[PDB]
């Protein structure tokens, strides 16, 4: 790079604006920071959440083995296929992409309508909003993670 | 001598002249001419021809040409955060500055001297097409405010109209002018 | 949607109407979370947290190319009714993504 | 060259008390007279405001509007990366404040303002920030010129 | 010191009419003959170009190729910033232009070319750019130019 | 000239000064007089004043003021904390020092001369000042390891003596120093 | 004076030499010696002495050179992109060419000027090391295709028979030679 008085003018204009972008850029990570504290509180309340479901799941899970009968759980299981349709829409945070998950829960994947099977139906219906807890965990922990990195590359 | 705008002679000439077009080399070096540099050139007889333009060329012809500066105006300022972050990472409010400061540096203020019809250009055309670059950017912000996506708006076909406008010749101008500001409408009334 | 966890609950697991797996150790559970993972799978698998609390640290040779499945554990039989600290699994997290480990 | 290093302007700020600065940028913008108040300063100003000479709410008034500008004009910057929704309430406020100031209270023309016209003006301004905001101003004056409305200037900038 | 404003090629420059630069950086990559096609000049190339001369698309296609190739070395610059992989698909085409520009265009070795030659491999790389992008050249010779692969040649 | 150091008759002064107090506008801004950069400054008269200190203005001077010193210095390197998260969200062991760190820059760091009783300050009257607010800093932290809120360190009344001790006259002082010294024995013990 | 190379006396000498061996003080401050910048220096004797390498030594040394001067290029393009994602965000393509540019600078070019045997090396003996550095490179371009790591590629114990290399004395390099060549040729089989 040549001397002259001209270049050491640009040089000084862009030691400027480097100062000016520097500061910039904190008040970009302060404002990232302020809203991961935030949503870090979000995702512990759904986790506890999501804790409270599984507990109450399980209790009725373990009733319906114990008084029903594996025979009853085991046809249960066989009468009520897996779910295939499952929505993946795509999620805008920060100009970076996430996706938010969405389950279908249609109707006539359950069978077996009679209430006879009082302990099973429970158990099925505890499972049921145990899906929803799990779904609304995961769509929190994606935002989490994705804000720890944006705030990783802007340090 | 090298470009050097500290030289002596350079320097008396800045305090008894009325006007100065400073070039650049690196607007040369791509090949874009006259390759004027507009950040660092002025004129002080501006506010004294204001009469003269609105008797002989339009009565809003200088609110038209303050509004042109003020889009290159905000278009300089933004050019300090694109090279800290890059281009993608501004909102669309600025993407369109953005496109509308490139569509007027590759439309109006660039010229061939060698062209046929471009090496010459009356008043009233350079009027034609602050008007029509004014418009079209009323209607890309006014898209805007109803969620209309900006990358979608660039790939409208009344861009081409809109660069090819200077190749247009003399007494072509008259019909073109109004045709692309009735395409302008016919677009912008429903995108999509 | 997958989960897999002990094979105590996969029926329950399906008497939702979910894909359900069982599994009972480490390498088993790891196995059938990269059998998961390698076909086409859907938009998320769940893993047994007492097994397998980091399950995207051994699989991300396959999900950064590709990470439309979201994995997250849960929590398994015997430490449900007993409960977890959720609390020192957040501050984990927050170390992991911030690194201070300074928080309340 | 717009240089501040320069012979004739160094040794003239060891000379002279204060200096005032014209900007370049709000004389593109539109802005006459392009006065910049960030960079400008008078060296003896505490000497002549005050009461018994002026009105006594002068240095206070002139403190809080410096401040305000100076958080303005930052917020606009960050504005275009992260958006005006990001905001909070009281940026936004700030965010109006700056260009309200600088279109109303620099942007004269060719009017002849007394000091009780500007006063009035940078009242109006102030007034559009929130009570509590105005931690430069003693509440004796807060109680007596604060809540005026912008609209008397807007009658003819 | 490669200074362009030394004092013998800054007089040099001002009397002659254009000159011929070579560059180090195309030099250090193995590329003969190394000239810098931009701080490149001729300013009596109007008089000995066009019809009836050489061709009639001789002025349109060389300033077709010095702004795509300045626009390349723009995006270039931009990457070292960014990354290539955050690049939109429209950089990523100039990328390549610039790229195969250097590799075929200018590296061309100890061999002879006449002029059909050289518009001919100009025009195959042309074509590489979507055929809306070029503002600079005539629609007819577009219609009558475009469309050729560079794989005829070089391939 | 510019504020910067490297101008040669600051490289000429400082060869030779044994002292060096350096000021900056940034404290000055914060109404936070005298503004002296307790960084950057320094001085090499401390080794030889010492035993003038020990054995005219008390015994246990140069421990206390190389601890307050040192207490100063902590408060700095948390700055790198403090400037990613918020000023609250540290733990206890932080909070203290960052508010102790408040309170000496608050109240033996900032001078005014304009009052009778602070604009000449005597050595025993600074050294009655420093000794509270190592007495409180030390029983805030004793307090801390038994288990309190750090809020009601925040909070208590003895904390207001540190600052209304400036204003005690100077042959006033021994009295007020002696009640405060009993006064902060007697909060802290029993509600904390 | 100083390392600045455009002075007067450095630019006046390289309009007549034909070699300029330009050295660094970065390398050297770390200890690398000789010291060369092999991006800075040039050699203008290259083409002319061909024909006598392709009679004295071997009939592929040109080849051999070029490819490892290509390896060289392609590291020091890398390191730019390293040095901002750090070396764990690389392909495994990427990391075999950086630890392959690594063996390449601390086992070939480096060279101890006070050690018995590695202050004076022959020709054949640099041929040697040369041949054995890319046929290692060859065998692990292949076998990162079939999925290994490059964890277990560079634990490999051959790597130390590559660094170790340039100590041997001339009177028992070609036994080692042949020797590496075998062990370099069965390792990978070995490995999957």
């Amino acid at each position: 790079v040549s001397p002259t008085r001209m270049n050491l003018l640009q040089r000084r204009g862009q030691l400027r604006l480097a100062q000016k972008g520097v500061d910039l850029l904190k008040k970009k990570r302060d404002a990232l920071v302020a809203e991961f504290f935030g949503l870090v509180r979000e995702a512990m309340e759904a986790r506890k959440a999501l804790d409270q479901a599984a507990k109450e799941a399980y209790a009725a899970l373990l009733l319906a083995q114990a008084f029903d009968g594996p025979e009853v759980v085991a046809g249960a299981a066989l009468g009520v296929p897996p779910l295939e349709g499952v929505e993946a829409e795509v999620e805008n945070v920060w100009g970076s992409k996430v996706p938010r998950l969405k389950a279908t829960f249609p109707d006539g994947a359950l069978l077996s309508p009679v209430g006879t099977p009082a302990y099973t139906l429970e158990a099925s219906r505890a499972f049921r909003r145990y899906a929803e807890a799990l779904i609304r965990v995961a769509n929190t922990e994606t935002r989490l993670k994705k804000i720890g990195e944006e705030i990783k590359k802007t340090t | 001598p090298g470009g050097d705008m500290s030289e002596p002679v350079t320097q008396s000439t800045l305090r008894i002249v009325g006007a100065f077009w400073r070039l650049d080399a690196s607007l040369a070096f791509r090949r874009h001419f006259p390759a004027i540099n507009w950040n660092g050139s002025y004129s002080l007889f501006t506010s004294a021809l204001d009469p003269w333009y609105r008797e002989n060329v339009a009565e809003d012809y200088p609110e038209l040409r303050d509004a042109i500066s003020e889009l290159l105006q905000r278009e300089a300022g933004l050019q300090e955060i694109v090279q800290l972050v890059g281009p993608d990472a501004l909102q669309d409010a600025e993407r369109l500055v953005i496109e509308v400061g490139r569509i007027i540096r590759e439309d109006f203020l660039q010229q061939n001297a060698y062209h046929e019809v471009d090496a010459y250009c009356s008043m009233k055309k350079a009027y034609g097409i602050m008007k029509m670059i004014l418009a079209f950017y009323k209607e890309a912000e006014a898209a805007i405010k109803r969620g209309v996506s900006i990358d979608e708006i660039l790939q409208l076909p009344v861009l081409e109209r809109i660069g090819r406008a200077r190749y247009v010749s003399e007494e072509e101008f008259p019909a073109y002018f109004e045709e692309a500001m009735k395409e302008i409408q016919g677009a912008f009334k429903a995108l999509a | 949607m997958a989960v897999i966890a002990d094979p105590e609950t996969a029926q329950g697991f399906r008497l939702a109407g979910l894909e359900g797996y069982g599994a009972s150790s480490a390498e088993e559970a790891q196995s059938l979370l990269e059998t998961l993972v390698e076909r086409g799978g859907y938009a998320l698998v769940a893993v047994d947290e007492a097994l397998l609390p980091d399950p995207e640290r051994a699989v991300e040779r396959l999900m950064r190319g590709r990470d439309l499945p979201v994995l997250l554990p849960i929590a398994g039989l015997k430490e449900a009714f007993q409960g977890h600290d959720v609390e020192g699994y957040m501050r984990e997290l927050v170390r992991k993504t911030i690194g201070f480990d300074i928080k309340l | 060259d717009d240089d501040r290093t320069h012979p004739i302007p160094d040794l003239t700020g060891y000379i002279t008390e204060g200096q005032i600065q014209l900007s370049r940028e709000l004389h593109r913008k539109g802005i006459y007279p392009p006065i910049d108040p960030l960079p400008s300063l008078s060296r003896l100003m505490n000497n002549g405001v005050g009461k018994g000479k002026t009105r006594e709410d002068h240095k206070q008034v002139s403190d809080q509007l410096y401040s305000a500008y100076a958080n303005g004009v930052d917020i606009r910057k960050l504005v275009a990366i992260i958006g005006e929704d990001a905001l909070t309430e009281n940026d936004r406020r700030y965010l109006q404040f700056a260009d309200a100031f600088e279109r109303f209270f620099i942007n004269q023309g060719q009017q002849n303002r007394s000091i009780e016209e500007s006063l009035q003006i940078a009242w109006a301004l102030l007034s559009m920030l929130p009570q509590g905001e105005l931690k430069r101003i003693s509440k004796d004056h807060i109680g007596k010129y604060y809540g005026q409305k912008l609209e008397e200037i807007w009658g003819a900038p």
